[PDB]
């Protein structure tokens, strides 16, 4: 039903633009359509919500900042953050309800910030049952995605948080198979960084 | 700006164990809202207008409270339950949330599995050369790791992170990343990764020699 789409990093002083793309239902029609983000640490703060009847209430403290217009034709509605901070990072979630019922969408990562993008580095990690490894080093911003074969791999997947030194993260992630499947076939971590556009996969060889 | 405190920050519970955590705001709030989040995924309303259950919500689930003091119980704990729970004022602008209690499942004890990983070659390449261990499906959560280098304890370039509890066998991961330079790397032939925990009173070491 709602998908958060938007930029990944923004510097500080921009404005801050998101979009939420609402399918299977009419923001028109019915329930509060809100956007609402959880700062690294957990804490959750609700910014506002526009009305279906193209109506607004926004957070008294965000009030001169904030702006949420919606495209009835188009079916989404959006956010716009003025003179944002590095206080503004957070996970930003689009959301409709009607105090009887609640939808939620999968929330988009916002990092406000003037350090520099730069790419991953992939490293496999390589030694009846086998773990093996990937590190994702020295990039910036969060997020990355990783997935095993594809996915096929999910469970005995570890992908751990990754860790802010310097203004670079650095990731890893485990994945545990049978000495039945390895190295008799291979293993590969699919590594993506979508801020810089970077996709990698690397095979693990022993 | 109004303050929700929830209480106990953390807890634990085994399956079958009756819950309860409470909200106590700094003023008073006519109602409240209740969110479970589990890790990985967005907040959902379990709880509304205090003591209302959305559909879909199971009734071992019940919320009560007034003033200033509300509380969330589960009549008795299932291992889905474990997720971190928000409660929430919508009397004031700003709808201020509280900080969470986050609901963690008891299980059995296990020792973790403990894999150490040596610099890759294209890693080398870069002048740089960093050495990973893994200590995976481990519970309690409470752990220790130590990096040691030809014997002696080195404690510079470690980055530590943590995973959440696991959601089909509730136990926890960690991983520890040393980075040295390749020079540094070079200069010393023994890797060591020495994990403590309480399942064990020596800890668990895994090594390699360069
Ligand atoms: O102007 C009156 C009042 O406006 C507020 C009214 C209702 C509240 O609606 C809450 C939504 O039910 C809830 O939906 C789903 C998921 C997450 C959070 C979302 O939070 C909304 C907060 C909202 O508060 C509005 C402003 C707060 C007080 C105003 O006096």
């Amino acid at each position: 039903q709602l998908l958060e789409s938007g930029p990944d990093l923004v510097k500080p002083s921009q404005s801050l633009s998101l979009t939420c793309t609402v399918t299977g239902y009419s923001i028109t029609s019915g329930y509060n359509w809100h956007w609402i983000r959880q700062f690294p640490g957990n804490k959750l703060e609700w910014m506002g919500y526009i009305h279906y009847r193209g109506t607004t209430n926004y957070n008294t403290s965000l009030k001169s900042r904030i702006s949420i217009t919606r495209d009835s034709s188009k079916n989404q509605f959006f956010l716009q953050l003025n003179s944002v901070t590095t206080e503004d990072t957070a996970t930003y979630y689009c959301a409709c309800d009607d105090f009887y019922s609640d939808y939620w969408g999968q929330g988009t990562i916002v990092t406000v910030s003037s350090a520099k993008t730069t790419p991953p580095s992939v490293y496999p990690l390589a030694p009846s049952m086998v773990t093996l490894g990937c590190l994702v080093k020295g990039y910036f911003p969060e997020p990355v995605t990783v997935t095993w074969n594809s996915g096929s791999l999910s469970s005995g997947v570890h992908t751990f948080p990754a860790v802010l030194q310097s203004d670079l993260y650095t990731l890893s992630s485990s994945v545990t198979v049978p000495s039945s499947t390895w190295p008799s076939e291979t293993v590969t971590c699919n590594v993506a960084h979508p801020a810089s556009s970077t996709k990698v996969d690397k095979k693990i060889v022993p | 700006e109004l303050v929700m405190t929830q209480t106990p920050a953390i807890m634990s519970a085994s399956p079958g164990e009756k819950v309860t955590m409470t909200c106590s705001a700094s003023s008073s709030v006519s109602s409240v809202h209740w969110y479970q989040q589990k890790s990985g995924t967005s907040p959902k309303r379990w709880i509304y207008d205090t003591s209302k259950l959305p559909s879909g919500v199971p009734g071992r689930f019940s919320g009560s409270g007034s003033g200033t003091s509300y509380s969330l119980t589960i009549s008795s704990m299932e291992a889905e339950d474990a997720a971190t729970y928000y409660c929430q004022q919508w009397s004031s602008n700003p709808p201020t949330f509280g900080a969470g209690t986050k609901l963690e499942v008891k299980r059995a004890d296990a020792a973790p599995t403990v894999s150490i990983f040596p610099p890759s070659s294209e890693q080398l390449t870069s002048g740089g050369a960093s050495v990973v261990c893994f200590l995976n499906n481990f519970y309690p959560k409470d752990i220790n790791v130590k990096w040691k280098i030809d014997g002696s304890e080195r404690q510079n370039g470690v980055l530590n992170s943590w995973t959440d509890q696991d959601s089909k066998d509730s136990t926890y991961s960690m991983s520890s990343t040393l980075t040295l330079t390749k020079d540094e790397y070079e200069r010393h032939n023994s890797y060591t990764c020495e994990a403590t925990h309480k399942t064990s009173t020596s800890p668990i070491v895994k090594s390699f020699n360069r």
